[PDB]
C-alpha cells in the first residue's frame, strides 16, 4: 500500500498493521462504530483500568 | 512569520496519554442567571484555560408550551402569543400570522396595503430591533455608554406603537382582515419624519464610538467566520445569511414579497468576510434603508401639489379645510380606488345595523371560520425569515400551527462558530447572534 | 521540546484515520492578526435593482 | 387608547351599562374573566358576579372592543401596584367603584375616539 | 346603498394535483397492475395488444404513458425508462427553466452587478454623508419641516377638539 | 359541646379539606411546619403575629404554607385585646396555640404572660366561639410546678388554665424537637463554628434528652385531628430511644466526623454571668438551668404510640443535617467529584 | 389631572364654569393606593374576610 | 472511543499523571467522565424481543453502578440505601415488563440513558429525580410515619378503606 | 425612482448649495498628514 | 402562474421505484411545491438532494409532524374529492413534513412522509442537515417520534425527570403535574395537579 | 500529512485554520451501514482458545434463552405492584439507638 509502510492490503479488506501484528478490538470498534455506543460494554482492558485507579 | 500550526491543535490517539486531556476540564454552568446569557440559557461549557471546547445548551427554560395553546383557542385568541414570540420585534409575528390567515382565507387586506400602515410599522420594528440588538452587543463587549442612547430612541417608538393600538410593547395590532383606520392620524406621520430626522444623528452617535474604535474592530474582524458552505448547512437566513455573501431578502424576492415591498426602492447589504464586523455594519445599514423606506412610504401617502391660480400662477391654500394642517392624508389611495368600501364601513356599525351587530356577536363569540387547508407564510423579520406553517380543519380553531423561527438555528450555529475561541469570543457570538428565547422556546 | 512529544503520533493518526468520515476529536485555538484588524477599513456591497 | 386598569361603567342615570352578555367573557385570550347571571328582580338581566384575575389578564383590549354597551373599559390607570395576590382578584364592587371613581377621564377619551370615526 | 358586491366572488383558493406512475415501471408491469392482464398471458402479442386497447379505451392515456393525471403543467410528454430522449428532453427543459427563473428576479440575480459592483464606505464622521441619498433624504425631511412650519404659521391658528359634558346627556 | 370535625385529607394544595384554622406562635420553628401541614391538604390557616421586623423571613415565609386564598397573616396582633382574639378564630373550627416563651427571655413575667396569659385568653375566646372543636395547645415535657426554669412552671401552669378554660383541648408536650433551624443541632454546629475548638458544657452531661423530628410532630398532630377520643387528653411526644447529653455529643460527633471537646465551666459562675448580662439566642439563663434537668417522656399521660406514630431514630434522621459541616480529612479521589 | 400630566389631552378641571368632564351624581372621589393598609381590596371569600 | 462513555474519558489522577508511573488507568464506570457529553447518538435497532431485553439488562447493570454516586451526591443516602433504590428502580422496570415492541423499548432505553446522565451531572433536583428510587408501599428511612390507617382498617378489604375515606371533598 | 439621481420622487432639488455646504464637511482627508506631522513633532 | 415554475420531476426520474404525488395551491407561494415520499427512502431521497447539481444549493427550512388520528372536516364535508392532500390525513397514525428552499431553482419543496406504525420509527437525516438535529429532538420529544441514526436523541425544550408527548391530541394543555416549594423537604416538589376551569 | 490534508502552512494562513479543520463537515454514512444485521461490539473469536479464555466471551447461552422465553411468551399481562401501606421490612431507621 502506497504511503502506509508494510502494511498490505488483501482480498476484501485493506489491512491495518503490519504482517503478523495483533489486531485490536479498540479499533475495530473506533473504525467500525465513529461514535455509537449503545452502553458502556466493559472489557478486560476497562476493567484493569478501573482496578489500576 | 514561521508556521505556529502545531501550538494551535492538539488531536486524540487511542491509549495515548501525552494526546489525551491531562487535566480535568472546567465544567462550567453559563447558566439562566449570568448578564451575557440573557434570561433562560443554561449552557453547559467546558474550558480549557478560557477557550471553549465543548458546547451543551440545555433550552426549554422558557419554553411555556405556546403552539398547544393557539391549538385550544379561535384563531383571533392566539395571535397575542405571537407579539410573545421575539418580543423585541412584535408587529412582525403578527404580520406572519395573519398573511398565513389571509392565505388559508384566499383574501389580502386591501385596506393595510392601501394605507402603507403594515410596510411602515414593519420597518418601525425593525429599527427597533437593530437598536436593540446593537446596543446590547456593545454593552456585552464593553461600551457601556451606547445602551443608554438606543433606549431613549427606541423609547419614540414605542410611543409611536402607543399612538395607533395604547400599548408599549404587545401590540396585537395586525388583524387578519381588519385594520382600525381611525387609529392612524396625519399629525403621526409627522412625528415619524421628525424622529427620522434624528435618527440620523442619534446612529451618526452611536456610529463614532464603534466603527473605527481599534479596540471594537480587534474585538470583532475575523470573529465567528463562515463561508456560504455553513451558511446552508446550518439553516442562516437575514442579516447572518447577508454577511455570508448570500442575496436573501425575502422582501426583494418576486414570489416572495409582502405588503407593498415589491414597488418601492431601498437597497440591501451583504458582506464579503462573514464575521462580526459584517454583521454590526449590515445592522447599522439597514437602520437606515429602514428609515428611507419609512420616508417613501409617507410619501406615497402625501399630498404634495396644490391647485394653483389661472393668473400668476399662485398657490390657493385653503383656510378651513384639513389639508390646510398638512400635506399627509392617509386615507386618500382607499378612498380613491376602493370608495363603496370605504363608504359602507364609515356609515354602518354594530350600533344601527342588524347585519354589522350579528357579525360583530359572531365574530367575539366564536371568532371566524377558516376553510380547511394547508398553508405556509414567511416573512423577512428582522432576526431572519419567520415563517408559519398551519394547517386548519374548517373550524374556528386551527388544527395545526408551527412557528418556523430563526433564533433557533442561529443558537444552533453558534457552537459550530464558538468553539476554538476565548470566553470573551463567546460573548461578543452571542451577542452578534441575535436571538430572543421567547422565540426560540416558545 | 516539551511540545514535541504531541507530534509524535500525528502522522499516524492522519495517515491511518480519514479526517472526513472517522470523527476524530481534537481541540484547537482559533488565532487574529492584530495588525491585520487595525487596518482594515469597514465598506459593504450594496444590492439594488436590476436597472 | 392606552391600556390600564379595567372599570366597569354606568349609563348617565346610574344604571348598569352591562347586561350580561358573556361576549366579553369568550373574547378574552387569558381566560381571566368569570361570569354569572341572573334575572333582577325588577326583570333587567345583570351579572350576579363579573370578577376579573388581574394576574392571568395579559391587558390586550380584546373584552373592551367586544363589548357592545361600551360597559368594561380599561382605563388610563397604572398605579395599581398590590402587596397581595388577592389584593389583584377585582370583583364587582372593585370593577364598580373603578368606574365611579374614573369617569371623567374615560368620558372624555371615549367622547374623542366616537368622534374619530364621524 | 350598494350592498350586494361586498364579500369577494373570486378567491385564491385554487388547488392543482399531479399524479405519476412510476418510471421504472415497463409496458407489461403496467398492464398487469391495472387488472387488464394477468401474469400467465405476458410474452404473447394478443394478450398485449388486447390489454393495450382495453387501457386505451377505458384510460385516456396510452399504456406507455405514465401520466395518471397531470394538472399542474398539462404535459402530453411522459418521462419513461424505454424512451430515452424524453430524459434528455427532460433535461434541456429544468436547463431552460433554470436560466429563465434566473433572468426573471429583479433584485436577487444580476450579472451586471457581479461584473459591476457597488460599494458603500466609511470615510467620515456622518454615516449619512458617505452616500447621496441618505444626504438627499435629510434634505427632503428638512424640507418638509419647513414646508409645515411656514404653513402652520400663515394660518395663525390651530383648531382643537374640546370636551363637552352635554355629549354625555 | 362537640368535638367532631370531619375533613378530607386526600387532597393537595388546591383543594378543600375542610378545615379552618388559626395557628398562634407561628413565627418560631413549629410554626411553618405545622402551617404547612394543615395547608398542605387544602386547608384555610391564620397566623396572628406581632413580630418586631416584619421583613424577618420567619413572617414571610408563613405565605407559603397554603396557596393564594388560603394562607392570611394578621399583622400587629394586640395579645391583650378580647376582640382581636374573637376576630382571629371567627370562622376558625381548629385552633392551634405554639405561643411559648423564647430562649433569650430570662424575666419571670415575661414567661407568664407568654405562656399563662396569652394561652388563657386564646382558650378563653375558643370556649365564647361554638363553631371550634378542635383546640391543640403546645406544652413541654418537662414542665413541673416545682422546676427551677420559668418556663416549665409558667408552661405547667399554662396547661392548668387552658385545661380549665376549655375542657376538650388537647396537650402536647414535645420533649426536644431538631430539624433544619433549631435551638438543638444547629445551636451545637453554630457554637462549634464559634468557638472553633470546643463545645462548652457547664455540667457533667448526665441529663437525659429523649429527640423527635419535627416531620414527626406535624404528623401527630394530624393524627390527633384526626383522632377524636384524643380531645382531653395530654400527650408527651418523644423519640423511640433516651440519651445523655454526653451520649449526644459523641453521636453529633460521630456522624459528622468531628472530634469532641467539651470545655467545662462550673455551673454557678455560668449561672451568676447570665443572671447579671445580657442575654441572646446563644448565651442566656434558659441553656444553664435546662442542661440539669431531664426532658423525657414520664409516662404519667399518653405517647406518641397512641396517635399511631412512629417516630424516627435520631441516628436515622439527624445524618441528613449535617451534611455539609461533614469533616474533610483523607478521601479518596473519587470523592473530589461531587 | 392625570390626563393632563400625562399629556393624553389639553383640558384640565376646574372648580366653577364651562367644564370639560362629567361630573354625575354617582362620582366618587379619588384615593390613593390603598394596598398595604387596613383599607385593601378583599374578595368575598378570602379569610381577611 | 469518541464518547462519553469512551474508556480515555477519566478524570485523570493528577495533574502530572493519568495513573500511577508505568501505567495508566482511570474511574469512568461509578462516576461521571471528564468531559461533558455532547451527543448521544441513537440505539441501533433491535430486530427481536432478545436486544432489547439485552439493551434493558445493560441500562439497569450501568443505573445501578452509578446509584451510589448519585446518592452520595445528592445527599439522600438516609431516605433509602443503594440496595432499595436499586430494588424501587427494578420494581419500576418490572411494572414495565409486558412491553412488546422493540422500538418502543430502544426509545425507552434511550429516555432512560438520558435521565441517568441528567441525574448524574445535577441537571435535575433530587427531590425531583427520587420519585424514581422511592418505595411503592414502605416508608421513606428519614423520617417516621403514621400506622394509624393501619390500626383501624385492620382487616377490611380495599373497597371498604376506599370507601371509609372519600374520593373527593365533603365541603362542596 | 426616489434612490437615484434627479428623482421626481425627492423634493428638495433647487439651490440648496448652503444647506449642504453647512451639514456636510467641506475638506477630504489625505492620508499619512497626521503620521508625518505627529513623528515629526514628537521626535523635535 | 405570471413566474416560471416548474416541478421537481428528476427526483422520481432518479428514483424510478418511487410513485409520485405532487401539489401546487394559491394558498401557499407560487414556487412552493409539495410532494409525498414513502418513509423507507427518505434518507437515500435526503442523499440524492444534499448533492445532486440544481438540487446542491438546498437548505432545510423547518421540520414537524402532524397527529392526524384526531382528524376531522369540520364544514364542506362534501366539498373534498380524491386529489385533495387532506384526504391523505385520514386513517393515518402520524404524518411528518419537511420544508427546504434551494437558491439555484428559487423554490420550496415540501415533503410530506406517512408514519404508519404503532412505534413511529423513521430514518433520521441530520447527518445530512445539520439543522435537523434540533428539529428533529423537539419533534421527536413533542410528538413522540422514534428518530433512527441520530446524531442526538436527548431532549432539547421539555422539562427535566419527565416522560411525556405534550403535543398529542390526547394530551391536555395543563399537563398532569405541579411544581410547588415544600416546607419539609426545603426545595421543589411535583405533586399531581388540580387547577381551575373556565 | 497535514498538506496533503490542506492545513495552512503559513503564519498568514493560521488565521483561517478553523476553516480547514473544524468548518467542514462530515461524509454522511452509507445506507449498507443501516441495513446490517448485527451491531454488536467486534470481539475475538475464541473457538480455538482454552476453556479459561472462554469465559470472557459473549454469553450466547442467555441469547438462546431468552429467544425462548419469548417464544413461549408472546403476550403477557401488565404487572401491577400495590400500592397499600405496609410495615418495613428493614425496621432499623426506626429502631436504632447508635
Ligand atoms: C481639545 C483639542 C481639540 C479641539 C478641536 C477639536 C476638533 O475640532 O477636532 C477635529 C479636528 C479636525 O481634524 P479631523 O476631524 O481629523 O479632520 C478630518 C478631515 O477629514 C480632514 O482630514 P486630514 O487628516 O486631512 O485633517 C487635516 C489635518 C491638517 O494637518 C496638516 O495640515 C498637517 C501639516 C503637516 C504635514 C506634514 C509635515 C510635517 C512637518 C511640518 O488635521 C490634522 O492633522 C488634525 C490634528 C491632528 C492631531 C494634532 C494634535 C496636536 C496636539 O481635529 C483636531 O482638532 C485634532 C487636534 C488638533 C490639535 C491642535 C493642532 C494645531
Ligand atoms: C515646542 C518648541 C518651542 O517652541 O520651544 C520654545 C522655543 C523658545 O525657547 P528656547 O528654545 O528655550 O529659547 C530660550 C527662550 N525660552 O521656541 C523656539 O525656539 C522656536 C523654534 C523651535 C524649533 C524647535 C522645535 C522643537
Ligand atoms: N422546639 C422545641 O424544642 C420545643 C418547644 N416547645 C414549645 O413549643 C412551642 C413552639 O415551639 P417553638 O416554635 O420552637 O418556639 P419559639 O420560642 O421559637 O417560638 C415562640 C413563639 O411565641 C411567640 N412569643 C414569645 N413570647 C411572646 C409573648 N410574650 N407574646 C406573644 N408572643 C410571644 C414568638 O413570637 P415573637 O417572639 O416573634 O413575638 C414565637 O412565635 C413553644 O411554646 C415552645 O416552648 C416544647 C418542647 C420542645
Ligand atoms: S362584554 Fe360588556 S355587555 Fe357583555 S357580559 Fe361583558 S361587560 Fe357585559
Ligand atoms: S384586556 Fe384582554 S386579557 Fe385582559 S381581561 Fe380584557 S380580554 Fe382578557
Ligand atoms: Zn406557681
Amino acid at each position: 500500500v502506497k504511503g502506509k509502510g508494510s502494511i498490505r492490503k488483501g482480498i476484501h479488506g485493506e489491512g491495518f498493521g503490519a504482517p503478523s501484528h495483533a489486531h485490536d478490538a479498540l479499533i475495530h470498534q473506533i473504525k467500525q462504530s465513529k461514535d455509537t455506543m449503545d452502553y458502556q460494554n466493559i472489557t478486560n482492558e476497562v476493567a484493569q483500568n478501573f482496578a489500576n485507579h | 512569520m514561521n508556521r505556529s500550526i502545531f501550538q494551535l491543535w492538539k488531536p486524540e490517539s487511542p491509549r495515548s496519554n501525552v494526546n489525551s486531556k491531562q487535566i480535568k476540564t472546567m465544567n462550567v454552568n453559563f447558566g439562566p442567571q449570568h448578564p451575557a446569557a440573557h434570561g433562560v440559557l443554561r449552557l453547559i461549557l467546558q474550558l480549557n484555560g478560557e477557550i471553549a471546547e465543548r458546547f451543551d445548551p440545555h433550552i426549554g427554560l422558557l419554553h411555556r408550551g405556546s403552539e398547544k395553546l393557539i391549538e385550544d383557542r379561535p384563531y383571533l385568541q392566539g395571535m397575542p402569543y405571537f407579539d410573545r414570540f421575539d418580543y423585541v420585534s412584535m408587529m412582525v409575528q403578527e404580520h406572519a400570522y395573519c398573511l398565513g390567515i389571509e392565505s388559508l382565507l384566499g383574501t389580502t387586506n386591501y385596506s393595510a396595503t392601501f394605507t402603507q400602515i403594515r410596510t411602515m410599522y414593519d420597518e418601525l420594528t425593525r429599527i427597533l430591533n437593530h437598536l436593540l440588538a446593537v446596543a446590547c452587543h456593545a454593552l456585552d463587549v464593553g461600551s457601556m455608554s451606547s445602551v443608554f442612547w438606543a433606549f431613549e430612541e427606541r423609547e419614540k417608538l414605542m410611543e409611536f406603537y402607543e399612538r395607533v393600538c395604547g400599548a408599549r410593547m404587545h401590540a396585537a395590532f395586525y388583524r387578519p382582515n381588519e385594520v382600525n383606520l381611525n387609529a392612524v392620524s396625519s399629525f403621526l406621520m409627522e412625528d415619524i419624519l421628525e424622529f427620522s430626522r434624528n435618527f440620523f444623528t442619534t446612529l451618526n452617535e452611536m456610529h463614532n464610538v464603534l466603527t473605527y474604535n481599534k479596540i471594537w474592530k480587534q474585538r470583532l474582524i475575523n470573529i465567528g467566520t463562515y463561508s456560504f458552505q455553513t451558511c446552508l448547512d446550518y439553516g442562516l437566513t437575514g442579516v447572518m445569511a447577508r454577511s455570508c455573501g448570500l442575496k436573501r431578502d425575502l422582501r426583494l424576492s418576486k414570489t416572495e414579497t409582502y405588503a407593498n415591498y415589491y414597488y418601492l426602492n431601498f437597497r440591501s447589504y451583504t458582506g464579503q468576510h462573514g464575521d462580526c464586523y459584517d454583521r454590526f455594519l449590515i445592522r447599522m445599514n439597514e437602520m437606515c434603508e429602514s428609515l428611507n423606506i419609512v420616508n417613501q412610504s409617507i410619501n406615497k401617502i402625501s399630498k404634495f401639489n396644490n391647485i394653483v391660480s389661472i393668473n400668476t400662477k399662485k398657490n390657493i391654500l385653503n383656510k378651513e379645510n384639513f389639508n390646510r394642517q398638512t400635506t399627509v392624508l392617509p386615507h386618500l389611495v382607499l378612498s380613491y380606488l376602493n370608495k363603496n368600501d370605504y363608504n359602507l364601513k364609515n356609515t354602518k356599525n354594530d350600533y344601527n345595523s342588524m347585519e354589522e351587530l350579528i357579525t360583530h356577536f359572531k365574530y367575539w363569540s366564536k371568532g371566524l371560520k377558516v376553510e380547511s387547508g394547508y398553508t405556509y407564510q414567511s416573512v423577512e423579520s428582522p432576526k431572519g425569515e419567520f415563517g408559519v406553517s398551519m394547517l386548519s380543519d374548517g373550524s374556528n380553531k386551527p388544527y395545526k400551527c408551527k412557528v418556523r423561527s430563526p433564533a433557533l438555528h442561529h443558537l444552533q450555529v453558534l457552537p459550530k462558530i464558538g468553539k476554538g475561541h476565548f470566553l470573551a469570543d463567546l460573548v461578543a457570538l452571542v451577542g452578534t447572534v441575535d436571538i430572543v428565547f421567547g422565540e426560540i422556546d416558545r | 521540546s516539551n511540545k514535541n512529544y504531541t507530534i509524535v503520533k500525528q502522522s499516524n493518526l492522519l495517515t491511518m484515520f480519514d479526517f472526513f468520515k472517522d470523527f476524530i476529536n481534537f481541540s484547537f485555538i482559533r488565532k487574529q492578526d492584530l495588525n491585520n484588524q487595525t487596518n482594515f477599513n469597514p465598506s459593504l456591497r450594496s444590492i439594488k435593482k436590476k436597472y | 387608547l392606552f391600556r390600564g386598569e379595567h372599570a366597569l361603567r354606568r349609563y348617565p342615570t346610574g344604571e348598569e351599562r352591562c347586561i350580561a352578555c358573556k361576549l366579553c367573557q369568550s373574547a378574552c385570550p387569558a381566560r381571566a374573566i368569570t361570569i354569572e347571571t341572573e334575572p333582577r328582580p325588577d326583570g333587567s338581566r345583570r351579572t350576579v358576579r363579573y370578577d376579573i384575575d388581574m394576574t392571568k389578564c395579559i391587558y390586550c383590549g380584546f373584552c373592551q372592543e367586544a363589548c357592545p354597551v361600551d360597559a368594561i373599559v380599561e382605563g388610563p390607570n397604572y398605579e395599581q401596584t398590590a402587596y397581595l395576590h388577592e389584593d389583584l382578584f377585582y370583583d364587582k364592587y372593585k370593577l364598580l367603584e373603578n368606574g365611579d371613581k374614573w369617569e371623567p377621564q374615560i368620558a372624555r377619551n371615549i367622547e374623542y375616539l366616537i368622534n374619530q370615526p364621524l | 346603498h350598494n350592498i350586494r358586491y361586498h364579500h369577494e366572488i373570486h378567491t385564491s383558493d385554487q388547488t392543482y394535483h399531479s399524479s405519476y406512475d412510476p418510471v421504472g415501471e415497463t409496458t407489461t408491469e403496467r398492464l398487469v397492475r391495472y387488472g387488464y392482464l394477468n401474469k400467465d398471458q405476458v410474452n404473447n402479442a394478443e394478450a398485449v395488444a388486447a390489454a393495450a386497447k382495453e387501457f386505451q379505451e377505458k384510460e385516456k392515456r396510452s399504456p406507455s404513458n405514465n401520466i395518471i393525471i397531470d394538472e399542474i403543467s398539462n404535459s402530453d410528454k411522459p418521462i419513461t425508462k424505454e424512451n430515452r430522449e424524453s430524459v434528455a428532453h427532460h433535461v434541456r427543459q429544468q436547463f431552460e427553466f433554470f436560466r429563465e427563473v434566473n433572468a426573471e428576479e429583479v433584485w436577487s440575480v444580476s450579472i451586471e452587478e457581479k461584473y459591476n459592483p457597488e460599494l458603500y464606505i466609511y470615510k467620515t464622521y456622518d454615516m449619512a454623508a458617505d452616500d447621496p441619498v441618505w444626504r438627499q433624504v435629510k434634505l427632503d425631511l428638512e424640507w418638509t419641516f419647513e414646508n409645515i412650519a411656514e404653513r402652520r404659521e400663515s394660518l395663525g391658528y390651530m383648531p382643537t377638539f374640546k370636551g363637552d359634558p352635554n355629549f354625555w346627556q | 359541646r362537640s368535638t367532631q370535625l370531619k375533613f378530607y385529607d386526600g387532597g393537595n394544595r388546591q383543594s378543600i379539606s375542610g378545615i379552618r384554622a388559626t395557628i398562634f406562635g407561628a413565627t418560631g420553628f413549629m410554626g411553618p411546619y405545622i402551617g404547612a401541614a394543615l395547608g398542605y391538604i387544602g386547608s384555610d390557616v391564620i397566623f396572628p403575629h406581632n413580630h418586631v421586623y416584619a421583613y424577618d423571613d420567619y413572617v414571610k415565609e408563613l405565605k407559603l404554607c397554603a396557596g393564594s386564598g388560603q394562607s392570611y397573616i394578621m399583622r400587629h396582633f394586640n395579645y391583650d385585646d378580647d376582640n382581636m382574639y374573637d376576630m382571629a378564630i371567627k370562622n376558625s373550627n381548629v385552633v392551634i396555640n405554639l405561643v411559648g416563651s423564647r430562649l433569650q427571655n430570662k424575666n419571670f413575667q415575661k414567661a407568664a404572660y407568654a405562656n399563662i396569659h396569652v394561652a388563657k385568653k386564646i382558650a378563653e375566646a375558643c370556649a365564647r366561639n361554638p363553631n371550634v372543636r378542635r383546640l391543640i395547645h403546645f406544652s413541654a415535657a418537662g414542665a413541673d410546678t416545682k422546676s427551677p426554669s420559668p418556663d416549665l412552671h409558667t408552661k405547667f401552669h399554662g396547661e392548668e388554665a387552658v385545661l380549665n378554660a376549655f375542657p376538650n383541648a388537647t396537650i402536647f408536650r414535645p420533649c426536644t424537637v431538631y430539624g433544619m433551624q433549631d435551638y438543638f443541632i444547629r445551636h451545637w454546629i453554630k457554637e462549634r463554628d464559634w468557638w472553633y475548638h470546643f463545645n462548652i458544657v457547664t455540667d457533667d452531661c448526665t441529663a437525659k434528652r429523649q429527640p423527635i423530628l419535627i416531620n414527626d410532630v406535624a404528623q401527630c398532630v394530624l393524627n390527633a385531628l384526626k383522632l377524636q377520643e384524643s380531645a382531653g387528653q395530654i400527650y408527651e411526644l418523644g423519640g423511640p430511644h433516651v440519651y445523655s447529653r454526653l451520649e449526644v455529643f459523641e453521636m453529633l460527633a460521630n456522624l459528622s466526623g468531628r472530634p469532641p471537646k467539651l470545655a467545662h465551666i462550673p455551673h454557678d459562675i455560668a449561672l451568676k454571668i447570665t443572671q447579671n448580662f445580657y442575654n441572646w439566642e446563644f448565651f442566656n439563663m434558659e441553656k444553664v438551668i435546662k442542661d440539669k434537668l431531664d426532658l423525657i417522656v414520664t409516662g404519667k399521660h399518653k405517647t406518641i404510640s397512641d396517635l399511631y406514630v412512629q417516630p424516627v431514630s435520631f441516628p436515622q434522621g439527624a445524618e441528613q443535617f449535617i451534611d455539609d459541616v461533614r469533616y474533610r480529612g483523607v478521601e479518596t479521589h473519587d470523592n473530589l467529584e461531587k | 389631572w392625570h390626563g393632563w400630566l400625562s399629556h393624553q389631552y389639553d383640558d384640565f378641571p376646574t372648580r366653577t364654569g364651562n367644564s370639560a368632564f362629567v361630573k354625575h351624581h354617582y362620582l366618587k372621589q379619588h384615593t390613593a393606593n390603598l394596598s398595604n393598609t387596613p383599607l385593601n381590596h378583599v374578595p368575598q371569600g378570602a379569610p381577611q374576610n | 472511543m469518541n464518547h462519553y462513555w469512551g474508556s480515555s474519558n477519566t478524570i485523570p489522577a493528577s495533574s502530572t499523571q493519568n495513573n500511577n508511573y508505568f501505567s495508566g488507568g482511570g474511574n469512568n464506570v461509578t462516576i461521571r467522565g471528564n468531559e461533558i457529553m455532547e451527543r448521544l447518538p441513537s440505539q441501533t435497532p433491535s430486530q427481536n424481543m432478545v436486544q432489547a431485553s439485552m439493551k434493558t439488562l445493560r441500562f439497569y447493570r450501568k443505573f445501578c453502578r452509578l446509584i451510589p454516586f448519585i446518592l452520595r451526591i445528592h445527599n439522600i443516602g438516609t431516605k433509602f440505601t443503594a440496595q432499595q433504590a436499586m430494588i424501587n428502580f427494578g420494581n419500576y422496570i418490572r411494572e414495565r415488563n409486558h412491553y412488546r415492541d422493540p422500538g418502543l423499548i430502544d426509545h425507552r432505553i434511550q429516555l432512560g440513558y438520558e435521565l441517568l446522565y441528567e441525574a448524574e451531572m445535577h441537571f435535575s433536583q433530587h427531590t425531583i429525580l427520587m420519585q424514581y428510587l422511592s418505595p411503592y408501599n414502605t416508608p421513606l428511612s428519614d423520617r417516621g410515619y403514621s400506622y394509624l390507617e393501619k390500626v383501624k382498617y385492620g382487616n377490611k378489604s380495599k373497597f371498604l378503606q376506599g370507601f371509609y375515606k372519600g374520593n373527593k371533598p365533603t365541603e362542596f | 425612482r426616489a434612490d437615484m439621481a434627479h428623482s421626481p420622487f425627492h423634493k428638495a432639488i433647487h439651490d440648496l448649495e448652503d444647506k449642504r455646504s453647512k451639514l456636510f464637511p467641506d475638506r477630504r482627508r489625505i492620508p499619512g498628514r497626521k503620521a508625518k506631522l505627529l513623528l515629526a513633532a514628537s521626535l523635535l | 402562474m405570471q413566474n416560471k415554475y416548474m416541478q421537481p420531476i428528476q427526483l422520481f426520474i432518479v428514483f424510478e421505484k418511487l410513485n409520485s404525488k405532487m401539489w401546487i395551491s394559491k394558498k401557499l407561494n407560487s414556487n412552493h411545491s409539495i410532494a409525498l415520499i414513502p418513509s423507507n427512502w427518505f434518507y437515500s431521497i435526503n442523499l440524492f438532494l444534499k448533492r445532486e447539481l440544481l438540487f446542491s444549493n438546498i437548505t432545510l427550512i423547518e421540520n414537524s409532524a402532524i397527529d392526524t388520528i384526531s382528524y376531522n372536516l369540520e364544514t364542506n364535508q362534501n366539498d373534498l374529492d380524491k386529489t385533495n392532500i387532506e384526504n391523505y390525513f385520514f386513517k393515518n397514525k402520524m404524518l411528518v413534513f419537511y420544508n427546504y428552499y434551494n437558491y439555484f431553482l428559487k423554490s420550496k419543496l415540501t415533503l410530506f412522509i406517512i408514519l404508519n406504525n404503532l412505534n413511529k420509527s423513521i430514518d433520521s437525516i441530520d447527518r445530512i442537515f445539520a439543522n435537523a438535529n434540533w428539529l428533529e429532538r423537539e419533534t421527536s420529544e413533542m410528538y413522540g417520534i422514534n428518530y433512527k441514526w441520530k446524531i442526538d436523541t436527548r431532549k432539547l425544550l421539555l422539562d427535566y425527570s419527565k416522560i411525556e408527548n405534550p403535543m398529542l391530541k390526547e394530551f391536555q394543555s395543563e399537563g398532569t403535574q405541579d411544581a410547588f416549594y415544600n416546607i419539609f423537604e426545603n426545595q421543589v416538589v411535583v405533586l399531581k395537579n388540580e387547577t381551575v376551569e373556565l | 500529512k497535514m498538506r496533503d490534508l490542506g492545513f495552512p502552512m503559513e503564519g498568514e494562513e493560521e488565521e483561517y485554520i478553523e476553516q480547514r479543520v473544524f468548518m467542514r463537515e462530515q461524509l454522511p454514512p452509507l445506507e449498507s451501514e443501516f441495513w446490517k444485521k448485527n451491531y454488536d461490539p467486534y470481539e475475538q473469536d475464541l473457538f480455538h482458545f482454552p476453556d479459561s479464555f472462554k469465559a470472557y466471551q459473549q454469553q450466547y447461552k442467555r441469547y438462546d434463552e431468552a429467544k425462548k422465553y419469548f417464544e413461549e411468551n408472546p403476550n403477557v399481562e401488565a404487572t401491577i405492584i400495590d400500592r397499600e401501606f405496609k410495615e418495613p421490612t428493614n425496621k432499623k431507621p426506626w429502631t436504632r439507638k447508635y
